[PDB]
């Protein structure tokens, strides 16, 4: 400001948990602290296992579509096959039933 | 003996609706993969009975950093989340690095919760550390004169 | 269970066009680029139902100053908005420097 | 700020920028109707199986 | 994976317009010439992330 | 070794020889497509061959 300084508003503080890994999902991106995530342990960026908050940056998804595609066909192969399990018991077992 | 078909055929719809929304949900900013363990079922028998069972999970690997530059748009490395409040008294967590000011001079995101961080006191203010995770909020109002006391 | 593919299909056509509006509208004046957030939708499952909904926000940098010269061509650094008023008695707010008598 | 004339602001948006936005839009887009085809062939893989 | 290659597309973009109002402003007074470095991004991969 | 002054060392990347490393990358890539293609194909007959 206009007063020739910079002065402190806050800190933003930051949680780890002991799993994080068994949070619960929530909202839009939000996380409930859970029995298995373990109790939050507060801190500040730069201080013992707390990350760097730099601005002018967004993290975004880690999720990878070149891999996704691929898990995606393979999953409906191994659907189908699943599919024709169940028809396999079922024509059987119409024909049981009329043989008789 | 259907189950023994059927609950797999379940499982399988499960898992393609989570790959499904791993994919959708590309676009969104601080999301977690998702993936699910699967598990053999029911005994009183030498052949599973029954079949298989699905758990979720979801891995927290980091993301990118993304060259952005308005608003408070704080990312994070490594782990760590942000401290959420929602104004019913309840507290979060989050790796949604998009805050804004809002109109009360308080940093939120969209969601909508309240960032939280330690307080500052004093003049100069200090960070009290020690203190719990106050509302961080920024207002607009005056810095007080502050007469010489040393030079 | 189409829903988490769709709700996410439909996010990604919003933001398309928000792209759209941001290329076409790159030859107007004062305009300020237009984005969008995402959240995840629905819980009762460990599994995300529905999958997503979208925020869309705009994010007003400045932009250059033009070397004009005819009307009032008055740009404005920083914040601050023209103060506006509709024939109507209604107050509005914008950044558009083009002014004539 | 300041109010200097003889100038116009323009539009802040940059085209280098937002045409590659477009482009991987469109990706991810697709990636997303491909999910919605699985889960049709799917459905009407099961209810012709029977 | 596109970040890997847009992070880069988007830093060269503005190597260029640095360049480019070195060369515009060439014709100031007192004008002292710009340019960037540029840095490696993310980690927990030991191929850069980002970029 | 020696710390002149007067200079950056600058990236030892080579263009020359990267683009063509992503260019036969590319059709490796390709390659393994259609493996999974001719695998999923086959597949799929075999289900309705039945």
């Amino acid at each position: 400001y206009s007063n020739e300084q910079e002065q402190v508003l806050g800190q933003i503080v930051l949680a780890n948990f002991a799993n994080n890994e068994g949070l619960a999902s929530q909202g839009d991106n939000v996380w409930a602290a859970t029995q298995a995530s373990g109790v939050a342990l507060l801190g500040t960026a730069g201080s013992g296992n707390f990350g760097k908050l730099t601005n002018g940056a967004l993290e975004a998804s880690n999720v990878d579509l070149s891999k996704e595609l691929v898990n995606m066909i393979v999953a409906q192969r191994n659907y189908q096959s699943n599919a024709q399990t169940i028809k396999t018991q079922d024509q059987i077992l119409n024909t049981l039933v009329n043989l008789r | 003996s259907f189950s023994q078909a059927v609950s797999g055929l379940n499982a399988a719809a499960t898992n393609l609706d989570v790959i499904g929304n791993n994919i959708a949900n590309s676009a969104t900013y601080g999301f977690k993969s998702g993936t699910a363990s699967f598990a053999d079922m029911f005994a009183g028998s030498k052949v599973g009975l029954g079949v298989k069972v699905a758990g979720i999970t979801q891995d927290f690997t980091d993301g990118t950093t993304t060259n952005t530059g308005r608003g408070l748009d704080v990312a994070i490395s490594q782990n760590g989340f942000f401290r959420l409040v929602d104004s019913n008294g309840s507290v979060f967590y989050s790796r949604n690095g998009q805050f804004k000011l809002d109109e009360n001079r308080n940093l939120v995101n969209m969601q909508g919760m309240q960032l939280t961080g330690y307080p500052a006191t004093g003049t100069p203010p200090t960070i009290q550390q020690g203190a719990n995770p106050a509302p961080i909020t920024i207002p607009n109002t005056l810095m007080a004169a502050k007469s010489t006391t040393t030079a």
